[PDB]
C-alpha cells in the first residue's frame, strides 16, 4: 500500500473559501497581438482616476496590470502625508477620461487624456491635458481567479510617465 | 516566468473622514 | 497509482449556498472559457451598479455589450417615475460584485453576485443575493473609436434574466 | 472505472468547522433549511421557467436534480404538439421568481411563487401565482464534471406537484 | 455579413438636477 | 479490488485549530509540522482517557498508533487488581484534554495536557497537570480496513513517558 498522501486543507473564517494545500492546475495559453493595449488603457484610467469609494479595485487593478518596478511607482503614490489617500482622501476626487491612444512600436504607446477634481463642497477645478508613455508587454494569462477575471490577457506596463500637455494652440 | 503576484494596495481598509 | 479527489462543497450558514471547492484546479478550458467571464462579469456589474456620477458610462457600455432587444430592456429600467435616475437619483447609490461565474454550454452562463444600497444619509441597507443568466455571443470588433476602446472582442448579451432570492434569499 | 464516491467537506459559514462523506448519501444529502430551501428554489424556478435562449441549461439541470420518474415527467412537458418547445418556442417566454420556501418535515417543503408570459410583441400577461409541493432527499455527490458543477450536493426530487394559488384576500 | 453592430436608445447619462 | 486514500485534515486559518476527520490526516511516514501535532494530540487523549462506553475504541486505536513495546506497556494498564477496568471500571470516568504541542527534534515532541476523574455520584475530582514526552514515526499507510479508516498515515509511538507537572 502506498502511503496515504498527506491531505491538509485550509478554510477562510471570513469568506468561508474552502483551498487544498496541494498546488493548483495550469491553464490555457495563446498569443494574441491586441491584448497590451486594451490592458494598458483600462490600467491607465484607473490609476490617473481617484474615488475614495472605488480606488481599491483600481488601485489592485493597475498593480495587476503592472511589472513589479511599476506597481511600485504607483503604490508610493498614495504613502506618506502627501499620499493620494490625505490629500484627495473623501474629500476631492479626480476623474479621468481618455481621448485617443496609437502604437508607436514595439511595446510602446502614446496615450493623450485629460483629468479634472471634483470635491465636496460641489466645485469642479479646470480640467487639465495629460500625456502618458507606456512601455508594455503581456505576460500571458495569469493563474489565480481574482486576476483572471480582471485581467485574462496578461497585459503589463514596464515603464510608465505622464507629462502635462502644453495647449500651444 | 508569467511570474503574477502583487502585494496590492489596502483596497477595504479607508480611513477616518474626519 | 494516480488517484483523483473530490472539490469539497462549501455550505453557506447564511444562504444555504453550495459552492465547489476545487481540488487543485485553476485549469481554463479554452479561448473565452475565462475570457468570457470576465465580459459576464463587467457586464453584470455595470448593468446592475448605480451612481449618478459614473452611469452615463455604465450605461452606454451596457448598451455597447448587449443586443438591440437587451439594449431596450436595459434603456426601460430609466423610464417612467420609477426610472432608476428618479428613484436613486443623486440620493442612493448600488454596489455590485461579481463572486463567481461558471459558463455551461454554447453561448450560456450563469453569474453568481451580490449588490447592496448605499445613500447620502451615511446609511447602507443589508446586501442582497442574486443570480444572473446570460445568453451571449460575440459580434466581432465594432468599427467606431468609441465602441472599440470599451468592448474590442464585440461582446453581446442576446438573452438576460437576474432573478433575487425569496424573503432573505 | 468507478472511483472514490464524490466527498463533501460541509464547510459551516459561522465556524469554519469541517465536515466529512457521511450516510446522508443513503439519506437526505440535503441538510439545513438553508440549503434545502436553496435547491427547492432553483428547481423550481429552473423547472417552470422558459427561454428558448437558456432552457438547455435549465433542462438539463432539473433532470440532474430530479428523480427518473420525475425527469420522465418533466420531459414529457416538451414533447407533442403542445410541447413547451412549439407553444413557447421563440415567440413566448416564462419568468419564474420563488416569494418563499417553509420545509414541512422528512423530505418535504412548500415553495409559493409567481409566474408570468412575456413575448415577441412586448406584451406581458398578468402574472399567476402557485404553490409546488416537493418531496426529495439527496443522492450524494455526482461522478462526472458535467454534473458536480450543477449539483455538488445531490439534491434530488422524487415527488413534485404545483397548482394555482386561489387568491382568496 | 455579420451584421454584427450594437444597439440604439436613449443616452445613458442624464441631467442629475436639484429639486 | 481497489484501495483507499486520506480524506481530509481541517486547520482553521482564523484560529489554527485542527479538526481530525474519520480518516486520520497523513504523517507522510514523518515526524511532520503539524502531523506531530494532530497525532501526538489524539494519541495522548485517547491513551490517557476513560470511558466504560468508549473506551474500546480508544484502546484499539491507542494500539494502533503504538509500537508493539509502547502497545504492551498500555495494554498492562487494564491488568490486575488495578487495572482501569476495575479501578474505574463504570464507577468513575477520566476526562482529558491537551492545551499544546510543541515538536523538538527528530521523532520527538512535548505535550502538554490536563486530566480529571468524574463519578456516577456526580462529583469531579480537582484537575491535573501532566506533561507527556513522545518518540515516533509513521510506518506508512495500513494494509486492512480496520486499520486505515483510524490511522492512514502510520503514526506510531516508539517512546512513552508522562509525568506530573509541577
Amino acid at each position: 500500500q502506498p502511503a496515504p498522501a498527506p491531505l491538509v486543507l485550509r478554510v477562510d473564517n471570513a469568506t468561508g473559501a474552502v483551498d487544498v494545500v496541494t498546488t493548483l492546475r495550469e491553464h490555457e495559453s495563446s498569443y494574441g497581438e491586441v491584448v497590451d493595449t486594451y490592458w494598458l488603457n483600462q490600467y491607465v484610467l484607473n490609476r490617473e482616476a481617484y474615488d475614495y469609494n472605488t480606488i481599491q479595485m483600481n488601485y489592485d487593478t493597475t498593480a495587476l496590470l503592472s511589472a513589479p518596478a511599476v506597481q511600485q511607482d504607483y503604490y508610493k503614490l498614495f504613502d506618506g502625508s502627501n499620499a493620494r489617500d490625505r490629500v484627495l482622501g473623501n474629500k476631492a476626487r479626480i476623474t479621468v477620461r481618455v481621448r485617443s491612444i496609437q502604437p508607436n512600436g514595439r511595446g510602446q504607446a502614446t496615450v493623450r487624456f485629460t483629468t479634472q477634481q471634483h470635491n465636496s463642497n460641489g466645485t469642479v477645478e479646470a480640467p487639465q491635458h495629460q500625456i502618458a508613455t507606456i512601455g508594455y508587454t503581456y505576460i500571458g494569462a495569469p493563474m489565480r481567479s481574482s486576476d483572471r477575471l480582471l485581467n485574462p490577457l496578461g497585459f503589463q506596463v514596464t515603464s510608465y510617465r505622464a507629462d502635462p500637455e502644453i495647449l500651444n494652440n | 516566468q508569467v511570474i503574477p503576484g502583487y502585494t496590492p494596495r489596502p483596497i477595504r481598509p479607508e480611513p477616518e473622514n474626519v
